[PDB]
């Protein structure tokens, strides 16, 4: 692919849908990452588990 | 003034030249012509019974390609369908959508042949029927039997641009070829011994110049004069396809304007 | 750094492959993800396909300008090739941080 | 519309003496006269949302219409509910349950609970009191079953006449994304819990 | 006919155009591995890189290297005892144990599939039963492979001796061609596709056809491979002629010669065109080496190569992770 | 099997030009050049009645 | 911000003054703070005032006009613009002057 | 497997058909996005846009042959606009348009003649 | 003065690569293969080339 | 007061020309169709249907139709979409009403875009004036400034008859 | 239990559950499957 920048690469979204990744949860990010699990697993922009 | 400059015609393709314009429009035209020009095709096949030797998945593909009339089309409500993808009722409904049936069986020992001609529309005069390419003969292939192979399928077509699918384009190629000589050294010819002597002049050749000098070269000059030529399908009448090409290449101007005026 | 496009392959960057001594024979390559966030670090601060464009190997680079957009440096960087201001223009949108003067 | 709120039995004998020590310290009295329906949408396929929330309830109140007068079945102001149901985990916290408060305007009213077919149901009419503070108000019960199928004619039907006052303190928060009417609203009819403390035992109930 | 594992077949095969007068006898013009291909080498995009082809999606779409790949699944049915019985019965949800994420729901009252259901995911086909309240039925089902999808060709259940039931299940899938399918021609262009162009934006030029694939230029001087460059001119040959041109290792035939025979058509005797962009319509400076040829469709499609882990499952004995396959 | 309808690179319809087609480089004593004859002026589409394989009367010959 | 009640306050202000004499002053033709005025009933031929200055810019593009600075122009109202009228039928005899100079 | 989805390409998923958003740098000069639209529109408002002495800019240029849209900058300089300068192009290109739809609907049925009929 | 291939953009000893890296590091150093790699392929896609 | 919405097949020129007219403006004039669509069979059609639009009469009683066709309630509620979202109910492509309602004089012109989901339909024209009057001892003349300024390639339809009535005249298009 | 189809004849068999692999009216001993009923969405592409 010609249209990358150098230090890029294109992942696709079959796997990024089962890949991680964990993070801990930052008060920075509650409701940012809350988006996240209310959207689901099969959505790119989705989780898997929830770790307490 | 003029704008065109038609040569022959025939019932499948459509010969001629464009004058006073810019490369862009007439590339822009090509294009146009070339994908998203509304057609019907069918999208959707149930198989019930089929015992032949193609496979269901390799007849959705080939009753597919199978051309359809289309004609008018942009024209509702009748005798034109709009999208099925933003239409006033729900799922499929024969109101954007015509329904198509196959029932054929066996009743020889020999070989079936069973062309396009056997399918069945449902009489809404839209159309609708397919076509008929061949010269007094039935239509494009489909498929083959021996013994008892009856297959019965059920096809309803929706509305579609090249885009979606090249199955929809009711358009072959086109044949555009501006500046026949070389006026402007658009294109560096590869010698391989002597130049203007390994490259056929084209048949569009014949008319124009600027041979002879050693004027020199210009280049306030910008490319006009395009011998296109475009050809369908059998689909929808031999343009039709171009007619139709700017009423929605004009209106896609408009979506611009429209979204810019306004606020 | 990934993202993210569709179709089942990974995408990389041509002037990359030089390093992975590996065309495009329909190769496979491996990807590790980091998980804690003290790793990736690492791979983020010393190891990067940019911090890693000179290995010490040879105090030499070891990527550079190859196949398609090489030939076409060459057949471009000539003084026989002129721009039409038609574009320039168009080409300019590449740069991609762009003084936003035209030259 | 996230209601919060609690639950108190007040006998009857001790009722209108409970009043003195409400209305003359609040907002009201306002009697309170409104003729239900819950339509159930029985329907198909399970899983149904089937519970009690996601039955309709068309909600008409009436308590300026006379109990004898005839225009009132589709000319008096109706309503409609779903309502989300009350929080999980919310023990002994005031439950929390969204609300969709429905409003109509045709002569045309319950129809269209029919033209999306529900059946009839259960009915009653909340009858009790309400004592406000500002957006926030007390809603002490009375819900007797009417004599008959849409008919607005008393005595109607309490599970019995020595009926239990389910007194009900309350706010309805616009969207609960929000901290802020959450602590804020819970404290202050937190107080009023207080306040009915000096007279009442206010409890959640799930929901 | 044959119930076979791993078949992949054409959709629609051709012959090589330009053969050699030795396949005759190879039986090979009669069952094609080749399908010929308007090919054009042109640098064009960037997407056709070292060692890369990019193909246009029109032709993808009507029909090119498309295949069908059929899978089947054996199972018979051991039986040990004393007596021992283990019938094709339709695992019950009542005394089983154990096996979930079936579903059985696409099993008949036979314990195995119709044809041609549409079969997708770790769906399930055949079932088993084990003796050993509410006891004891076991599960030595086999389910199938997520990585698959697609219908069922067929079924067949016979009997073996053995002295039981045997069942044979075969599920075809389509495959289409994709980005990172191999292709490659018959001289050592290992290729694999970078992109896909719809009609418009190829080089639309100027006969004007448009290249059906179309492999860069700089997989020619290195790898010397001036085959593949006469076999092009050669192809086209058998343009208006129809001469299939034969191809064979030592014979007069020349690129000299070959050429004569090019211009004898309106063409340029060395192979090239001029050749129009797709989306300006500006003539390219260079001239394009347009000429059909036929591409073998390899296998080994990348759906069946991709490849992803994240807490799998692992080994009894070392507690590692396991292997490739299985899932995964 | 059969031809494959509609050429790869073109639109150009191939389903009805081979009943037709079959009919002359077997039956009329003209040449490959004889598709020449059906409207087949690009490359293109024209190799495509021209590569193919019938095979499907070799293949019809199995019924169940 | 206050610039805007000033000339929106004045607005209203000359919209009381544009009832009699009926200015409409639409501000169509164009946006500017600058502000257009108008004319009842109505080719065209424009009307502009701004410190108040009583620029008679009759224009469409621009229409050969003509022009005066009389009264302090703070206060109003409806006669000072029916001045404005009585200016514009000598600009009409103008306007058959206009014709004159044509040829 | 992972094929975007074709309809994909023909339906803004709720994206903004345009978008007109100025730049900085450079000053009067803003820069527009079609989506879902692209390689035919684009093309025309350059080749002709570059025509009208009022522009010193014309952007245009596919970001990525995978998504379906494309920019388009413009820069002018000075006076206005450039949303106007924009809309003076395509005003004068549906215009310029019927000029040939008009020819074309004009002599077609003009040489439908000569190639006998009848009526 | 003259003209660019592989002498100047390629792994070269005072190579024009090794010569931004090495000032002022990677970036607009990582920018540089964006910049060349695009500019020119997008050149390269209407110069048209082949053999 | 009789209604006479109109459809054209030569829009774009109503952002144009009336501004271009030397006359008066006033405000918005927008609404929308709402098609809907059942999530599962039973309620298909008529009083119990899958069909549904509340209609935006967004200019004055900002109160949707609460209308499964031709099934006369009215209510704002917007809640009623979440009370219909019960697991339940979708949408179809629509066309809604935008624009341009502006001042004139005895009479006043209503103008609005039209908006398929498919991005465009074509603008819809109106004009209110006194109904004292017979339908037509002025209508047509009213027309002659449906002429003035000059209007093009109007479709056939005819909505007829204070505007609460163009609700269900919505329908007379919507049913198109 | 179902129907069942031999290799050769094709004529239906309807045999029973847990019996032999074979035919009737004839000879040979395997057989295949009716195809279901069945509408199946097919996409032509």
């Amino acid at each position: 692919d010609p249209n990358l920048s150098l230090d890029e690469l294109g992942v696709p979204r079959s796997i990024a849908k089962t890949l991680t990744y964990p993070e801990t949860v930052t008060p920075y990010n509650i409701y940012q990452l809350q988006e996240l699990v209310r959207n689901g697993p099969d959505e790119h922009p989705g989780a898997k588990y929830i770790i307490r | 003034e003029t704008h065109i400059t038609i040569r022959n015609i025939s019932k499948n393709s459509v010969d001629f030249v464009l004058t006073n314009t810019s490369l862009a429009v007439a590339n822009s035209l090509r294009r146009v012509v070339l994908a998203e020009i509304p057609t019907v095709a069918i999208d959707l096949v149930e198989i019930n019974v089929n015992t032949s030797v193609m496979p269901d998945e390799f007849l959705a593909h080939r009753l597919g390609m199978i051309p359809l009339d289309s004609s008018n089309i942009d024209e509702p409500p009748p005798v034109g369908l709009e999208y099925t993808r933003n239409c006033d009722c729900d799922q499929y409904c024969p109101k954007c959508s015509v329904e198509l049936f196959l029932n054929a069986k066996c009743t020889g020992e020999g070989t079936m042949e069973i062309y396009a001609r056997d399918l069945v529309v449902s009489s809404n005069s839209s159309l609708g029927h397919p076509i008929l390419a061949d010269p007094k003969s039935r239509g494009p292939l489909i498929c083959k039997l021996r013994k008892e192979q009856e297959i019965s399928l059920r096809c309803i077509a929706k509305k579609g641009i090249a885009k979606e699918h090249a199955k929809w384009s009711p358009t072959s190629a086109v044949a555009f070829e501006y500046d026949p000589w070389n006026k402007l050294q658009h294109t560096d010819y590869w010698f391989e011994n002597d130049a203007d002597a390994e490259w056929p002049k084209s048949k569009n050749a014949d008319w124009e110049e600027p041979p002879r000098e050693g004027e020199p070269f210009n280049f306030q000059e910008e490319p006009r004069r395009f011998y296109m030529d475009v050809e369908s399908v059998g689909s929808i009448p031999p343009n039709e396809i171009m007619v139709q090409g700017l009423r929605i290449l004009q209106e896609k101007l408009a979506v611009l304007v429209r979204d810019l005026d306004e606020e | 750094r990934i993202r993210v496009m569709p179709y089942s392959t990974f995408r990389l960057n041509l002037s990359v492959t030089s390093p992975y001594n590996a065309d495009f024979d329909g190769d496979e390559m491996n990807m590790h993800v980091p998980q804690s966030e003290e790793t990736r670090a690492e791979i983020q601060e010393i190891t990067m396909v940019p911090k890693q464009i000179v290995s010490p190997q040879s105090n030499k680079p070891v990527m550079g300008i190859v196949q398609d957009t090489l030939a076409g440096v060459r057949k471009f960087s000539l003084r026989d090739n002129f721009l039409t201001r038609n574009a320039v223009m168009n080409i300019m949108l590449w740069v991609p941080d762009w003084d936003g003067i035209l030259p | 519309m996230q209601e919060l709120y609690l639950l108190g039995v007040v006998p009857s004998r001790r009722f209108e003496a409970v009043v003195n020590s409400l209305s003359k310290t609040l907002d009201g009295p306002k009697t309170i006269l409104e003729f239900w329906v819950v339509y159930r949408p029985k329907d198909v396929p399970p899983n149904l949302p089937r519970q009690p929330d996601s039955w309709l309830r068309l909600c008409s109140n009436i308590e300026s219409h006379d109990e004898t007068d005839t225009e009132w079945s589709k000319n008096t102001q109706w309503s409609m509910y779903l309502e989300g149901n009350s929080e999980p985990k919310r023990e002994d916290k005031c439950g929390i349950r969204p609300v969709n408060r429905a409003k109509l305007t045709n002569g045309s009213v319950t129809e269209f609970v029919e033209k999306m077919g529900y059946e009839f149901s259960h009915e009653y009419i909340i009858q009790g009191l309400e004592y406000f503070f500002f957006d926030t108000t007390v809603r002490i019960y009375q819900t007797l079953i009417p004599s008959q199928q849409r008919s607005i004619k008393p005595p109607f039907h309490p599970m019995n006449e020595e009926q239990p006052w389910i007194l009900h303190v309350y706010t309805h928060v616009a969207d609960a994304s929000n901290q802020v009417a959450m602590a804020k609203a819970e404290a202050n009819l937190t107080k009023v819990k207080t306040l009915l403390s000096a007279f009442c035992d206010l409890k959640n109930v799930r929901l | 006919v044959r119930m076979d594992t791993m078949a992949n077949i054409l959709y629609y095969p051709q012959k090589p155009l330009a053969t050699t007068r030795s396949m005759e006898y190879l039986k090979f013009r009669e069952l094609p591995a080749g399908q010929n291909a308007i090919v054009a080498i042109l640098c064009y995009s960037g997407y056709n890189q070292e060692d890369s082809i990019i193909m246009n999606q029109a032709s993808i779409d009507r029909g090119l290297f498309r295949s069908i790949f059929y899978r089947t699944y054996t199972d018979q049915e051991k039986k040990i005892g004393m007596t021992v019985m283990e019938e094709f019965e339709r695992p019950v949800r009542s005394t089983t144990l154990r096996m979930k994420h079936g579903t059985y729901d696409k099993l008949e009252d036979d314990g195995l599939i119709a044809p041609g259901t549409r079969v997708s995911g770790e769906d399930i086909i055949i079932g088993k039963t084990a003796p050993i309240q509410l006891h004891a039925k076991r599960d030595v089902s086999t389910p199938l492979r997520s990585t698959e999808s697609g219908i069922v060709d067929q079924v067949m259940v016979t009997t073996n001796q053995e002295g039981l039931k045997f069942v044979k299940v075969r599920m075809r899938s389509t495959r289409i061609p994709q980005i990172g399918d191999k292709f490659a021609s018959r001289h050592g262009q290992k290729g694999t596709i970078g992109m896909t162009y719809r009609h418009e934006d190829m080089p639309f030029s100027a006969q004007g056809i448009v290249p059906d694939i179309i492999i860069n230029p700089h997989a020619i001087p290195s790898r010397m491979t001036v085959a593949h460059l006469v076999e092009c001119q050669l192809s086209k040959v058998s343009a208006l002629s129809g001469f299939e041109g034969d191809a064979t290792p030592f014979t007069d035939v020349t690129v000299e010669a070959v050429s004569k025979l090019l211009r004898s058509h309106g063409f340029q005797s060395r192979g090239f065109e001029v050749m129009y962009h797709g989306h300006t319509g500006r003539k390219l400076v260079a001239q394009v080496f347009l000429g059909p040829t036929y591409y073998q469709r390899l296998k080994h499609l990348v759906d069946d190569k991709i490849h992803a882990r994240a807490r799998g499952p692992v080994q009894i004995l070392t507690r590692q992770p396991v292997e490739g396959r299985s899932r995964d | 099997m059969i031809i494959p309808i509609r050429c790869f690179s073109c639109g150009k319809v191939i389903g009805d030009k081979w009943d037709t087609y079959l009919t002359l480089l077997q039956e009329d004593n003209t040449e490959g050049e004889a598709l020449d004859k059906l409207g087949l002026q690009r490359y293109c589409c024209r190799r495509m009645i021209l590569t193919h394989v019938d095979l499907i009367e070799k293949l019809l010959c199995y019924n169940p | 911000i206050l610039n805007r009640l000033y000339f929106f306050c004045i607005q209203t202000q000359l919209l009381e003054v544009a009832q009699c004499a009926e200015l409409h002053a639409v501000q169509g033709y164009y946006s500017f703070p600058y502000l257009t005025f108008s004319k009842g009933k109505w080719w065209v031929l424009a009307y502009n005032v701004e410190s108040n200055s009583w620029s008679v810019r009759l224009l469409n593009a621009a229409g050969q006009t003509l022009y005066t600075q009389d009264v302090h122009t703070t206060k109003g109202t409806l006669s000072i613009e029916s001045f404005s009228r009585l200016s514009y039928l000598l600009e009409v005899q103008i306007l058959l002057f206009n014709v004159q100079t044509a040829c | 497997m992972n094929q975007p989805e074709r309809y994909e390409l023909i339906e803004l998923m709720g994206l903004p058909k345009v978008t007109y958003e100025l730049d900085s740098k450079s000053p009067n000069a803003a820069v527009v996005t079609l989506e879902k639209e692209d390689h035919t529109l684009a093309n025309m408002l350059a080749n002709q846009l570059l025509s009208d002495e009022r522009v010193l800019f014309a952007g245009y240029k596919v970001p990525h042959p995978l998504n379906h849209n494309f920019i388009l900058r413009v820069q002018t300089v000075e006076d206005c606009s450039p949303k106007q300068v924009i809309v003076d192009a395509a005003k004068s290109l549906i215009t310029h348009l019927e000029e040939i739809k008009v020819n074309f609907m004009r002599e077609w049925e003009l040489k439908m003649i000569s190639v006998e009929g009848v009526e | 003065y003259g003209v660019v291939d592989k002498k100047t953009v390629g792994a070269s000893q005072g190579g024009l690569v090794h010569t931004i890296w090495k000032e002022k590091g990677p970036e607009i150093c990582k920018g540089f293969f964006n910049g060349i790699q695009r500019v020119v392929n997008y050149w390269l896609l209407h110069n048209g080339f082949s053999i | 007061p009789v209604h006479g919405v109109i459809y054209y097949s030569s829009p774009s020129m109503a952002t144009f020309l009336s501004p271009a007219q030397d006359n008066l403006v006033r405000t918005y004039f927008a609404q929308h169709l709402k098609k809907w669509v059942v999530q599962y069979k039973l309620y298909r059609n008529a009083v119990t249907p899958k069909t549904l639009e509340f209609l935006k009469q967004n200019i004055n009683p900002s109160m949707l139709a609460c209308v499964d066709e031709a099934t006369m309630i009215d209510a704002e509620p917007e809640l009623e979409d979440i009370i219909v979202r019960t697991k339940l109910w979708n949408f179809r492509q629509s066309f809604t009403i935008e624009g341009s309602i502006y001042e004139v004089g005895s009479f006043k012109v209503a103008i609005a875009n039209v908006l398929q989901k498919s991005v465009w339909k074509g603008i819809l024209f109106h004009v209110t004036y006194d109904g004292t009057e017979s339908v037509d001892l002025a209508r047509p003349i009213i027309q002659e400034f449906f002429l003035k300024c000059f209007l093009q390639n109007n479709k056939s339809v005819t909505p007829v008859y204070l505007d609460s009535k163009l609700l269900l005249q919505l329908f007379k298009q919507r049913i198109d | 239990t179902m129907i069942y189809l031999c290799a050769d004849c094709g004529a239906r068999n309807t045999i029973q559950a847990k019996e032999v692999i074979r035919c009737r009216e004839c000879g040979h001993r395997v057989m295949y499957k009716m195809r279901t009923k069945r509408m199946v969405q097919f996409e032509a592409r």
